[PDB]
């Protein structure tokens, strides 16, 4: 029942610094690896820090420096540093863990909003009335590994979190409407039944590929 | 007497990362213009020395290791630097005297079904000390929980294979890659 808590938000107009504290159970930031991802609003999410137990540490490539993750084994909470902004940098904050073989990101707090190989995914946003199969096809460049792959559940209000993490195998509470199987560059997620919480949004998912980690835009489904 | 380096660079099996292969030379000659002209590796770009001035050099012993990494890895695998397999699998100690070889053995190296002779490990408490291997297959528990030694949720198992086929992007096929080591003691030298 491991659970995650963090508080941060307001500075409507710039303020130079900022501070959210990632309290976990269940794990210590010692443990394991910890991730940090952003989401802009209504806009795709991205891959911006990471740091490997044992001290090592990396950071987004699109903007080098101006933050600095420092991990706190004595109170379990991590935090993030920030030396100043600009615009374009706000977006909800998500701290997370991920193993990146049997789980990509797989446990998710509930986060907060800061203020001042590619995937595409062929079918784009679909509308449709319950009760029809529907399917979804995510296409690369580099023809990487089926290992790799994974796919994420988004619904509005909630945490995202994922399905499955391998693209073959369903991790847990396996629902019999997804599936996963690909041929070469694309990777097929087809669906058998529509539910209420199903009629949602998607991300076609690459892990392992690279230290860094991309995501997709994201398509809408209902 | 001619050295069998020639015989350990032109060698069928490689150990994987998480063991590596450790050949010596003693009391004996090496000629390095094979490795220095062309080859059937590609790559050759070290730092231990000037290349050049190898020959007028006095040398006591040589150390070789070989192994089999990605390609990207193969970026990362210069010492100095910081990453996953590096900080946690194979660490080369700076000032180290010796230098690096580098290439892609594809054709060999892929297979149908998937080359999973060759491993990786991926969890540790801790860093890793230069030149130290820990060839561990105990299961390993992070969290909260020690799991009782058994397989679970939150404890996992370190050790995991790679994901190999014939056909494949560049520079995530598996690369053979073979380094050397360069040192003096007080005994003769024997090169
Ligand atoms: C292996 O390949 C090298 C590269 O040309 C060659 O010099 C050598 O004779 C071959 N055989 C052995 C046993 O090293």
């Amino acid at each position: 029942e491991v659970q995650l808590l963090q508080s941060a938000g307001g500075l409507v107009q710039p303020g130079g610094s900022l501070r959210l504290s990632c309290a976990a159970s269940g794990f210590t930031v010692s443990a394991n690896y910890m991730s940090w991802v952003r989401q802009a609003p209504g806009k795709g999410l991205e891959w911006v820090s990471v740091i490997y137990p044992g001290g090592s540490t990396f950071y987004a490539d699109s903007v080098k420096g101006r933050f600095t993750i420092s991990k706190d084994n004595s109170k379990n909470t991590l935090y993030l540093q920030m030396n100043s902004l600009r615009v374009e940098d706000t977006a909800v904050y998500y701290c997370a863990r991920d193993l990146s073989v049997a789980g990509a990101f797989d446990i998710w707090g509930q986060g907060t909003l800061v203020t001042v190989i590619v995937l595409t995914q062929s079918p784009g946003t679909l509308s449709l009335s319950p009760g029809e199969k529907a399917t979804l096809f995510c296409r690369a460049s580099q023809t990487f590994s089926s290992n790799y792959l994974a796919w994420y559940q988004q619904k509005p209000g909630q945490a995202p979190s994922l399905l499955i993490y391998g693209g073959s195998t369903r991790a847990a509470g396996i629902p019999d409407r997804f599936s996963g199987s690909g041929s070469g560059t694309d990777f097929t997620l087809t669906i058998n039944r529509l539910e209420p919480e199903d009629f949602a949004i998607y991300y076609c998912q690459e892990y392992g590929s690279s230290p860094r980690v991309t995501f997709g835009q994201g398509t809408r489904l209902e | 007497n001619l050295c069998p380096f020639d015989e350990v660079f032109n060698a069928t099996r490689f150990a994987s990362v998480y063991a590596w292969n450790r050949k010596r030379i003693s009391n004996c000659v090496a000629d390095y213009s094979v490795l220095y002209n062309l080859a059937p590796f590609f790559t050759f770009k070290c730092y231990g020395v000037s290349p050049t001035k190898l020959n007028d050099l006095c040398f006591t012993n040589v150390y070789a290791d070989s192994f089999v990494i990605r390609g990207d890895e193969v970026r990362q695998i210069a010492p100095g630097q910081t990453g996953n397999i590096a900080d946690y699998n194979y660490k080369l100690p700076d000032d180290f005297t010796g230098c690096v070889i580098a290439w892609n053995s594809n054709k060999l190296d892929s297979k149908v079904s998937g080359n999973y002779n060759y491993l990786y490990r991926l969890f540790r408490k801790s860093n890793l000390k230069p030149f130290e291997r820990d060839i561990s297959t105990e299961i390993y528990q992070a969290g909260n929980k020690p799991c009782n030694g058994v397989a679970g949720f939150n404890c996992y198992f370190p050790l995991r294979s790679y994901s190999f086929r014939p056909t494949y992007g560049v520079g995530h096929q598996p690369y053979r890659v073979v380094v050397l080591s360069f040192e003096l003691l007080h005994a003769p030298a024997t090169v």
